[PDB]
């Protein structure tokens, strides 16, 4: 740690920190280890980065017994990136940009059997030269095939998927599509798609979107542990109501990230095939 | 089939040759056997039970000891340090309620303090290197366990049974990788089942051949026929339970006619 200049705390704790030997820009993230021993949590976000080297996930440069993992710095995350961006909004081509690049990060998870289960825009960080990264596996896990079941408290309200807001004994990667779809349409409307104060409001703010599922819609939906027969039955809102902006294709994309059934919605790799990338370019923001 | 099932296996593939433990490891060793390693193992087994632990964190702790005692002289009086250090890194790694340190002090009956226990978690970390998602004969199994036409709770817990005991005896199973012994038992337990052999979906998938599997699998039946006579029966005992449809109760087959 001697060869550390602590420049500023910029989470929480991660640092923006000099190697005062060569120079280079990091990201500390400390670890406190006060009576259970090394965090679940570190073990975890260690061992799977070691294994997950793309140019759209944040890299691991080394990690120092105190426990400090020792990153990559970017010099912002998409949730501020964001709020500077509310009155302008995102032009349409970093749009497109970003979420190719997200999805190529999360299509290289999946084919190395990670799940994120946390993919947020303050996740998501962006360099000067365009290029967005997952970052933050703390909450992710190495999955099994097929699944069993996992930590059921798993990602932020806002991002959650119907299938763990419902209860389902079984989730996987579609969980990690369902908050990518939600951060496209934030990008795109310039707010939260699903702004939930709690599980049930969650739900509902999603039921009231995309329409109350059905047996038709979601072949089991109705025999979920936590479906209620007294759910509201809301219709479908028009996309063109629900992401003005978006074009055919980038409505096409959305609907399919949001499918309520995790066994229809898109893969990561399905994505990256669809029509509205045909054009994609890697603008600076 | 999802469109990553493809990537995952291939992956695992290249992942379980690097996460391999050195195969003469125990002649290196100065005071620790293959008898006191299927001890350990056997042990490990009854804390899983006792725990209610997955059966894929008793396979990791039995990789990270493997690639411990890889690199690491260890006297028998820490070889449990070690494997207690093992079973709470893989229970972190794996498990969604991990026991907490106390427990696994407790189930050493304090022949080890927390501090002990701790200190070894920090040492195992090192000599892995952090690298603690290896794949395991489980993992390839549950990836078989698709291919079954149709799905057969017995033939599921028997593999599973069978895997199992390939943990014990590090003598022969460290000469094979984990994608093969999971070939071996999926397809003894099959037979035994049912009848029936290595599908050729699984020869399409794997690359491996009935043949390719012979080696193992004479290792493998040879396991199953000894298995009552065993000093470890901790994994015996478990796979008698209805959970597992009382698989190791079976009787094994005379020959496997290959
Ligand atoms: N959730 C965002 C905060 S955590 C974060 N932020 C990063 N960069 C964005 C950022 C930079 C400076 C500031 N800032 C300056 C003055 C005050 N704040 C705030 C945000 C990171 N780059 N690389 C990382 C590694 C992945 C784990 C650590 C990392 N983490």
């Amino acid at each position: 740690m001697e060869n550390f200049q602590k420049v500023e705390k910029i989470g929480e704790v991660v640092y923006k920190a000099r190697n005062k030997l060569t120079g280079e820009v990091v990201a500390l993230k400390k670890i406190r280890l006060d009576t259970e021993g090394v965090p679940s949590t570190a073990i975890r976000e260690i061992s799977l980065l070691k294994e997950l080297n793309h140019p759209n996930i944040v890299k691991l440069l080394d990690v120092i017994h105190k426990l400090y993992l020792v990153f990559e710095f970017l010099h912002q995350d998409l949730k501020k990136f964001m709020d500077a961006s509310a009155l302008t909004g995102i032009p349409l081509p970093l749009i497109k940009s970003y979420l190719f690049q997200l999805l190529q990060g999360l299509a290289f998870c999946h084919s190395h059997r990670v799940l994120h289960r946390d993919l947020k825009p303050q996740n998501l960080l962006i360099n000067t030269e365009g290029a967005i990264k997952l970052a933050d596996f703390g909450l992710a896990r190495a999955f099994g095939v097929p699944v069993r079941t996992y930590t059921h408290e798993v990602v932020t309200l806002w991002y959650r998927a119907p299938e763990i807001l419902l209860g389902c004994k079984y989730y996987s990667t579609a969980v990690d599509i369902w908050s990518l779809g939600c951060i496209f349409a934030e990008m795109v409307t310039r707010r939260a798609l699903f702004p939930g104060d709690s599980e049930i409001d969650q739900l509902f703010r999603i039921f009231r979107t995309l329409g109350t599922p059905d047996e038709v819609v979601w072949p089991g939906v109705t025999s979920m542990p936590d479906y209620k027969p007294s759910f509201p039955k809301w219709a479908r809102q028009d996309f063109s109501k629900v992401v003005p902006p978006l074009d055919e294709d980038g409505r096409s994309l959305l609907s399919q990230m949001l499918h309520y059934d995790p066994n229809k919605r898109i893969s990561a790799k399905a994505a990256l095939a669809h029509p509205f990338f045909q054009d994609v370019t890697k603008p600076v923001p | 089939v999802p469109d990553y099932h493809e990537d995952i296996h291939t992956y695992l593939r290249e992942m379980e040759v690097k996460c391999k433990p050195k195969v003469g490891y125990m002649k290196k060793q100065p005071d620790i056997t293959n008898s006191m390693r299927a001890i350990l193992v056997d042990w490990l087994v009854e804390v899983g039970e006792e725990y209610k632990l997955q059966n894929e964190t008793l396979h990791l702790a039995v990789n990270y000891i493997d690639r411990f005692l890889s690199s690491m002289s260890v006297l028998r009086g820490k070889l449990q340090l070690v494997g207690t250090a093992a079973m709470l890194l893989a229970s972190k790694f794996e498990e969604i309620y991990p026991p907490e340190v106390a427990e696994f002090v407790y189930i050493t009956d304090d022949t080890y303090t927390k501090k002990q226990v701790l200190r070894m978690e920090h040492l195992v970390l090192k000599v892995l290197t952090f690298d603690l998602a290896a794949p395991t004969v489980n993992q390839f199994l549950t990836q078989y366990f698709l291919h079954q036409q149709p799905a057969n709770c017995k033939v599921e817990s028997l593999a599973m049974f069978l895997g199992e005991l390939s943990l014990i005896d590090a003598d022969p199973y460290l000469k094979y990788l984990p994608s093969v012994i999971a070939g071996a038992a999926f397809h003894l337990a099959l037979y035994t089942v049912t009848g029936q052999s290595w599908p050729e979906s699984l020869i399409r998938k794997t690359g491996y051949t009935l043949e390719s599997l012979k080696p193992c699998l004479m290792d493998l039946h040879q396991t199953y026929l000894k298995a009552p006579q065993h000093a470890q029966q901790s994994i015996r005992e478990k796979y008698k339970n209805s959970k597992y449809h009382g698989v190791s109760l079976l009787n094994p087959p005379e020959t496997l006619n290959l």
